[PDB]
């Protein structure tokens, strides 16, 4: 059967990339 | 503030929609599970009783007279009526095997509709399944980036002043998550159920066939003795 | 048997170090 | 400045163009979406009307009678009147599971064939429903990247500072989630309603089988 | 702080249920791991053995001889008193061809339905294998956002206020993992074991036609001679 | 001092540069594949439409022999149609033409689907490519990681600014994993629809010379009546 | 054929994950 | 002095178990590799030669003598032992559709069991290539809460202490890829291997049939 039924999440890798960044700047103050 | 609820309440109207969303997509999906499950158990539970009724037929007419009493809307009733209603069409007709290859091909094809008529609202669950963590972190992507353009101009420094936005953001990818997992799930358990029944209507419908095969190479010997 | 032993023979020579 | 345009100009080439590249891939979901639900609303809604006037008929020359009043491009026409043609093609013969044979195999190849025409835009709709996420990750990764490069040139920094740049990483994604989206629930809509309509004129063209069969052996019985 | 219980007792209500949740999803795994795995290798064991006896027969009389000692609940043993079924409600028809059609019928709806009994639990394992990653996966974002509120709540950036969410993170990251690797193991293996079976399952199905069917066009023969 | 695209790969340590040089070389290879197979599949599928639209008005299998004729050495239909003709001349000596039937079916399917696995040659590298590169850039993304907190502990320093340039390193071996991973992906999907167009199609032109190798033969026994 | 042909999604998911988590006790540590 | 060995060599008990874990998975798949290339080279060859010899025969008594010098092991002399097995085991009947039937399903059944035999080793590759990055996930995850932990006590508040504990950890999960890669290009290349080999066999299972499909038809011919 050719429906698409199964969970592709891989955009959550670019908030992760995002909070690595803001982490690396701003944590250490 | 610093709840799930007070941060629904102070959050951005698209990651709003988006949330509301993902709640009418997480209510759909327990709404069909529940409708679908307690089907499937009825038709399940039915055709089971039928099939051990049908299993003790040894002539096409005694399954007729057997299967006599069942609910009108019965899958087995319909195959039956189905098997004779071919056999009455072709009433003029000495070719046995056309009637054989007629009457399969009719089964085969009802079986299939019947199983694809019980999978009717499986495309709400897998579009759910499929598109609810993309929207989900719409949500988180949005919320990122309308708190972000903020401190872009507000020249912010304390990760703090952020973090209220940063939180609302990843509750929409958490509610993205609590909307796909059950349909993932019940998307797959359906697909499960809807293959075991669709096999036992086939075993059914094997039993008709069977029956019709037999009796007619039957009264075929007993035409030529 | 020798496909084995060449096997454990060449991550032999890639562990070293 | 805080605009969604002035960020986009601002932006590096290689974002810049991926951009572009998924805008232009939205665009062409939906291009395909109103192109193929028009015709396929109105063929879908034409096969079941004639299947309605088809489902009464007894004998193959009754249900052509039926459907001699169909339009020209009517799918079940097309398969009544190639049955009707793999009959005349050997009328001079009486091996009658010959005929039938070669009827079932042109059907099944012909309903194969209308079947495969019916689904022709869904690689795309596959294809951009899959991969634009990681479309959109490529150009964030890149973003990201870039903004590492920019803390590089200096031991200054500041959140403040990498914001425009991060924010443009997000935006990259924004768009590979809004052309993402689409694609995949149009995509099994469609595929849906094209099992729908396999089916249909798949118990058409059974039918067809059956009508022909039945007539046949009858006929062949009358010399009893 | 203790290496992981002070850890998980410290996690959020939220954290903690998805925490038991897998470790269910664990459980549930291992059991019906070694509750199937003791009957599949008695199955595969017992018909090894029954193929091996099997093997020499050159008629269906002769097979029924050999296989008649068989247990009661013999897998060989249920398919050759199959055929001979066919065979008896058969025994008015002068057209072999008739019993060979429905015999060949019968022993691939009795092979299949096997088939599907010794698949019973396997929905679990394909599930849990697919599901468990992500739901880790929403277990660490609920971790993550507690960070972040922990940041908000104290206005600081000190590691001891993310502490607590990236624990709940490790720890539902690590917890997913666990439930994830064995089902994916576990699945594949029954999965070979499956194949394997139910292709050997296939192999004594297809020897008892192939007997039969010769025996009915020797006698054929011997009746034409 | 300073650093750019090519100037962060001038300074990368060995294993990294060795990896951005592997996915360079599975970019260059899936590129050749494509344009070396596209031009293939346009000549291939251009030349089969314009031999089925001339063999659609044949009447007979002799007719379409002549049709046929001038194809060429490379032609699919001209192969299968000798095909059909072959079995004709090794079958001369045969009243039974139901075996004919059958075995020109049987042969001209296997030729069918010996023609859809040769269109297929190259796609092993497509297929294996699209796979492999997202991990084979995780794995140079993941040591560039690595040789960063090296960096730290055998330096003694805590400032953040000396890793950015090492975790650029290690993006960018997934920034090329991801230019590997997609049109590699990408084209084996289109390949994959392309392939079965093209088989599909030839199948039709195949059904074809059943068709008029059946009817022929059907005719010729009609004319000893 | 049953061949590899496809990005799976959860390592890539799950090594991020792990790189976020470093980020999130060195960054604040230092 | 934290080079592989010695992060190996300074790591946690429970993430030298998963390096050990997945360097032996690194192991048997390359044991895989050397085993299973040189069976399909060499049955891959020989089945090439066998067809090549047979494509010239005519009749399935002229293909029994070219097979009869085949070594015992011969895969093309084993079927057409199969189907001459089926001849003499039938040789008081004359339903040749029977025979040609029988024979037919007793070739697909034994190349099924040749295609299925052959593929002994795929179950650890497809396996390792599924399970190996998340056990070096495991791994990593374990090694990094180890170190948390170790920051959560004896708070030591210089990043340079942790930075051992990040890389050790880190560790894992490249070990984890490089036993991973291997084995999906592998398994890859013995699929596509399995696909030709399966589908030249049955080719020669194919013109067995055909040989003796023409022979019994030729026999009944001339008997008449």
């Amino acid at each position: 059967n050719g429906e698409m039924h199964d969970i592709n999440v891989t955009p959550f890798i670019d908030v992760m990339l995002v909070l690595l960044i803001i982490f690396m700047v701003a944590a250490p103050l | 503030d610093l709840s799930v609820w007070g941060m629904y309440q102070h959050a951005d109207i698209v990651v709003k929609c988006v949330m509301i969303g993902l709640i009418l997509a997480s209510v759909v999906t327990w709404a069909i599970f529940f409708s679908k499950s307690v089907e499937f158990f009825n038709q399940k539970r039915r055709l089971k009783r039928e099939q051990q009724l049908l299993a003790e037929a040894r002539s096409l007419n005694q399954a007729n007279d057997i299967a006599a009493d069942f609910g009108s809307k019965s899958l087995s009733l319909h195959l039956l009526n189905e098997a004779q209603n071919e056999l009455e069409l072709s009433e003029g007709s000495d070719d046995n095997e056309g009637i054989k290859e007629r009457t399969s091909f009719r089964l085969e094809r009802r079986v299939a509709a019947v199983g694809r008529q019980m999978g009717r609202g499986n495309g709400y669950l897998a579009t759910i399944g499929a598109i609810s963590p993309f929207v989900g972190l719409f949500g988180t992507v949005w919320g990122i980036m309308n708190s972000f353009i903020g401190i872009a101009q507000t020249q912010t420094t304390n990760l703090a002043v952020v973090a209220p936005g940063i939180a609302e953001a990843l509750l929409a990818t958490a509610i993205g998550l609590v909307a796909a997992i059950p349909a993932v799930v019940i998307y797959n358990v359906f697909a499960r159920q809807i293959g075991g029944f669709k096999a036992m209507l086939g075993d059914v419908a094997a039993q008709v066939l069977l029956l019709q095969s037999r009796d007619l190479d039957l009264e075929a010997s007993a035409a030529a003795h | 048997p020798w496909p084995t032993l060449l096997s454990v023979c060449i991550h032999g020579a890639v562990v070293a170090g």
